[PDB]
RNA sequence: CCUGAAAAUGGAUGGCGCUCAAGCGUGUUACCUAUACUCUACCGUCAGGGUUGAUAUGAUGCCCUGACGAGUAGGCAGGCG
RNA sequence: AUAUGUAAGAAGUCCUUGUUACUUAAUUGAACGUGGACAUUUGAAUGAAGAGCUUUUAGUGGGCCAUUUUUGGUAAGCAGAACUGGCGAUGCGGGAUGAACCGAACGUAGAGUUAAGGUGCCGGAAUACACGCUCAUCAGACACCACAAAAGGUGUUAGUU
RNA sequence: AUACUGCCAGCUGGGACUGAGGACUGCGACGUAAGUCAAGGAUGCUGGCAUAAUGGUUAUAUGCCGCCCGUCUUGAAACAC
């Protein structure tokens, strides 16, 4: 009693039904799997960018 | 025969005519038609779709969190309109004297009105003393920060809250869950 | 509640268009042209007849 | 308030007005109309007279009416019909030529028949069939006043100039032609002269490019 | 439908290298302007490197005979692809026109070999009018002098269906 | 049994080149890459690590991470119905910058040249590009160039 | 076109029948008709809208406009008993 | 060749480097940013029937058949893959008859026009018009398709030397 | 002049189906102005019966069409249940 191994029959036509559109994307893009190093600098840089503007305006 | 693009017969997608059977929301709903139509007024629009909404939908927002918004810059004398319950927050020790207009408001949240000396109001009142919604400030609730959407979306590797019954130890803590049983997540 | 086509029904077609009134008063389309007599080339001829 | 003797006298002066700059408008289409024809003309006399060759200049605009079912089509040439606003059987749509346009024509063409419309078919289809995309709704064009209220900040104002931007593609032809819903043409009333319709043109069928042909071809479908 | 004759004239498209291409111009029986550019860019592009696309047609006028109402005699050259191969042949036909004359060319070799106008190339078409030139017995039996015969078995077509006496082949 | 490797079916795709084998020339480890940057994607067979998957063979995505020797891409990648974003930590040798994105940046300097001209005195710019447009009319000579006929060959052997 | 070319109940270019065909190859051209296309009426669905002038229409009321309509497994809605 | 990855800008382009514990020999770079300049061609075409997003759940998890690509097999209405379109789930007109072929998809009616297929009669529509070819003491008659070959015949017709 | 092709907001004729719809309205046409129109959907005139005449129902007859339903199934009218 063999039966159907495998096919591609009807697949893009399931996907494009309501499929194919693009993933949708971000300004400040998740900053992980970036180097830590350039995290820590960038984390250090942003506070004193925060700290900064602050005092520029009061 | 025509080649459709779109789906056929498709409905708005959106609510009209809430499922409450309130004939006091029915009267202001109708109110607020006839706002919406006759006004032009994005205010009137947008209370119009927000008395559509369900209860889910409507979270409560605290007397706490209307006094945030009133402490906006240049936000003092706006009168503070929620569609919703307005309910009482016990860890604010001060209320200022603004105009709170309100679906619903509990005993205490209504306390705390009236004792810092401003007026709750129904949408009623709100639509006869400021049909345009002049110089209104429309509060939300946090529709996201409940146990259901807290548990909306869980799969692996998301940490969205197992929907479970007993929690504790020996309770879906264990292989799947630690690298020392299996895997982690 | 009634579409009425133009190119029949003058009055919808006069209603759209006031030109239609003056194009069939001037008769513009049965329009005479001036007559030039500019001959074409031999060379035409022959390449046109050519074998 | 009475609305009957002054709003009306104000209404009627700015139609009548806006009557007389219509007038003025088609009146200046036809001479550029007719211009255009007879320099055609004796620029080709000229070429022949000097022993040089005239080459038309080749045709910006086509008419392309999807001639095909709906049934047992690829997924490209569906796309492109869709994209070109051929959804239904004996469906019409101006085209702009550029690369693109022919490059979609060529993808359409087992399909759909196209050709070089004229003067004289475009407004006959304008007329006959002309349909405003208002809101998302096929009302019928029927009136200056709707064909000015939609598409006046383009200069559009009437029949006639629409037909003048459609013929004499412009800076608002896309927004124009977007503007006219599909033509829903009949079938041929003499037949479409071929036994079979789909082959080419060329072989005897019916779809393709039958370049001049498409006026004949619409006028009776019209 | 009935063939048209049209000359066609086109070149390569003309760039900065080589201005002004060389013009080729054919000869073509086809049914209107749209098949008459068709077959010329065909046979152009089984001459010559160019295809549609690299060239342009920069004229293309129909040719009416010079005296359609006098017979005579045509010497078409043509070649054929059958089920086997491909064959060059020369026919031999009396017509008053070239148009005519290729219509009754593609009908007999449609008759006489199942060619199609996809399978029929015309090489040439050469009107001529001397006798002993014509090769043909099928067209030397009209060109003979005093040609006259009857034409036996006359059959004329009836309107009804029903006649009320017997028909005579008579003429 | 059947085999889906990583590096599966890749013969001839990682397959260095015809007389370009050894060693890689130094300009690939000259170009710097920053975070943003579109780059293309051509695995180099004589480098092994840092070797991207033969589904990344020929693919452009963005430059979001930089690190000693490699560079973080991002790519989406087309899995059932929707495109994943995939990160990828790709070698400079295998890794390579976009014509495509230095042409744009290019033609971006050059609409903003164009744009400055038109504030300066406004001659109908047209900063949009437009498609191959339908030729106009034109008057060609015979003079010199009287056409030639052609006529179809007669079919000969040709053996 | 013919010879090659032989299977079992009686038998099938669908049948009758057809021979300058009602056969074969190719061309005009007229004609027939699908629940398809065009227009019109009506039904329903969907969408977009208008309506607080009488002390008459639960504004779930009235009205305008346009598009759409196949259906097993299945889902939902509105109704009958 | 067909398919296939990107880009065609405002989350953009140019002067102030303001912050940094990263980096540089170095106020050198890197990242982020404050101030300023850029409108109806905000940077190709076409379309968009409203973008986008979340929850929840049914049935399904035996498939089969065209046209192309293609594997095993002598082959199979055989077995197995790729893309697409269909049947399943679908009537309707045509192929006489048929799940898949050709047209075309379907609310209830009317008129007109056609598609595919046809016009001798069955059967609605030319025993049309035009050119040829064929005479079979097993003619031939319209795809999928319901079969025929090598070889041969001054039967007849048409074609270099 | 004339096979031809294209255009006419050119001129006449013969047929057919349809007649949807509202308490002031709109867009227009027509002699130097009264107002009328084929201009946001049919009216005018005239006949026959003041009834099974038209129709509804029903039974035959006639033309064409129509396989026995439910189920499993890729496939059922099935010589499958």
């Amino acid at each position: 009693a063999k039966s159907k191994n495998h096919t591609a029959h009807n697949q893009t036509r399931k996907a494009h039904r309501n499929g194919i559109k693009k993933p949708k994307t971000y300004k400040y893009p998740s900053l992980k799997g970036v180097d830590p190093k350039f995290r820590r600098n960038h984390k250090h840089a942003l506070h004193g960018t925060a700290k900064a503007l602050a005092a520029a305006k009061k | 025969g025509i080649d459709h693009t779109s789906k056929q017969h498709k409905r708005s997608g959106h609510r009209t005519a809430p499922k409450s059977d309130n004939v006091y929301l029915k009267l202001l709903v109708k109110l607020y038609t006839f706002l919406a139509r006759r006004t032009d007024a994005p205010f009137n629009k947008v209370v119009l779709k927000a008395l559509f909404l369900s209860k889910i939908n409507r979270p409560p927002v605290s007397v706490s969190r209307i006094a945030r918004a009133l402490k906006q810059e240049g936000a003092a004398n706006k009168t503070v309109v929620v569609v919703g319950t307005v309910t009482d927050d016990a860890r604010i020790f001060e209320f200022p004297k603004t105009t709170v207009a309100a679906l619903r408001f509990t005993a205490g949240a209504r306390a705390k009105i009236v004792k810092a000396g401003g007026e709750c109001i129904t949408l009623d009142q709100l639509a006869v003393r400021a049909p345009k919604g002049q110089n209104t400030l429309i509060l939300r609730g946090p529709r996201n920060s409940r146990e259901a959407v807290r548990h909306f979306g869980m799969g692996p590797h998301k940490g969205k809250a197992p929907r479970i019954l007993s929690t504790g130890r020996k309770f879906e803590r264990a292989r799947g869950r630690r690298r020392s049983k299996g895997f982690k997540v | 509640v009634l579409k009425k086509n133009p190119l029949k029904n003058k009055q919808v077609l006069l209603r759209l268009n006031p030109y239609a009134k003056v194009f069939a008063a001037e008769k513009l389309g049965s329009k005479k042209a001036e007559k030039t007599g500019t001959k074409p080339a031999a060379v035409f001829t022959e390449t046109l007849k050519h074998d | 308030a009475e609305q009957v003797a002054a709003e009306r006298a104000a209404r009627k002066a700015a139609n009548k007005e806006k009557r007389a700059i219509i007038l003025e408008r088609n009146a200046a289409y036809q001479k550029e109309y007719e211009t255009a024809e007879r320099n055609i003309i004796q620029a080709k006399r000229d070429a022949k007279a000097a022993g040089s060759y005239y080459v038309e200049a080749q045709h910006k605009l086509v008419f392309v009416v999807r001639i095909k079912g709906i049934n047992k089509i690829p997924p490209k040439p569906r796309k492109v019909l869709q994209l070109l606003r051929l959804t239904r059987i004996n469906s019409g749509t101006f085209v702009k030529v550029t690369k693109a346009t022919l490059e979609l024509l060529k993808l359409i063409e087992p399909y759909v028949a196209y050709g070089y419309p004229s003067y004289s078919t475009i407004r006959q289809l304008v007329y006959k069939r002309g349909f405003g995309k208002i809101n998302k709704q096929r009302v019928p064009l029927s009136d200056n006043a709707i064909i000015e209220a939609n598409l006046g900040k383009y200069g559009i104002l009437s029949i006639d100039d629409l037909i003048h931007e459609i013929i004499t593609v412009g800076p608002h032809f896309k927004q124009a032609n977007n503007f006219l819903w599909p033509f829903k043409l009949s079938n041929p009333s003499g037949g479409w002269g071929v036994p079979r319709k789909f082959k080419h043109f060329i072989q005897g069928g019916s779809f393709g490019n039958r370049e001049e042909f498409i006026n004949k071809l619409v006028k009776s479908m019209n | 439908a009935h063939f048209k004759e049209y000359q066609v004239i086109g070149r390569r498209l003309p760039t900065e290298s080589v201005p002004e291409p060389k013009l080729f111009r054919m000869r073509i029986f086809a049914s209107n302007e749209v098949i008459a550019k068709s077959r010329y860019w065909y046979f152009l592009q089984k001459l010559h490197k160019v295809k549609k696309a690299s060239g342009e047609i920069v004229s293309i006028n129909q040719i009416n005979e010079a005296h359609p109402t006098k017979v005579k005699n045509f010497g078409v050259w043509v070649r054929y692809d059958s089920r086997s191969g491909t064959h060059n042949m020369y026919k031999e036909i009396r017509d008053v026109s070239r148009v005519a004359a290729v219509e009754t060319l593609y009908q007999d070799m449609a008759a006489r070999h199942r060619a199609r106008f996809r399978s029929i190339h015309i090489l040439k078409v050469a009107e001529i009018e001397k006798t002993a030139d014509v090769k043909r017995q099928y067209v030397k039996q009209f060109l003979t002098k005093d040609l006259k015969f009857p034409l036996p078995h006359r059959v004329q077509k009836s309107t009804k269906t029903f006649s009320y006496k017997r028909p005579s082949t008579f003429y | 049994g059947k085999s889906h490797g990583y590096r599966s079916r890749t013969r001839y795709m990682f397959q260095r080149d015809f007389r370009k084998h050894g060693a890689v020339h130094l300009s690939t480890y000259l170009k710097v890459y920053k975070v943003g940057d579109i780059v293309d994607i051509k695995a180099n067979g004589s480098i092994q690590k840092g070797m991207p998957h033969k589904f990344y063979q020929g693919k452009t995505g963005v430059v979001y991470n930089v690190t000693k020797s490699s560079v973080g891409v991002i790519i989406n990648k087309m899995v059932g119905n929707r495109y994943l974003e995939k990160r990828l930590n790709l070698r400079v040798e295998h890794i390579k910058h976009s014509k495509c994105r230095q042409e744009f940046l290019e033609r971006v300097k050059a609409n903003a040249a164009k744009r400055a001209e038109a504030k300066a005195q406004g001659v109908a710019v047209q900063l949009k590009r437009q498609p191959a447009q339908p030729r106009e009319s034109r008057i060609v000579s015979t003079e010199g160039n009287v056409p030639q006929t052609l006529a179809p060959v007669p079919y000969e052997t040709f053996i």
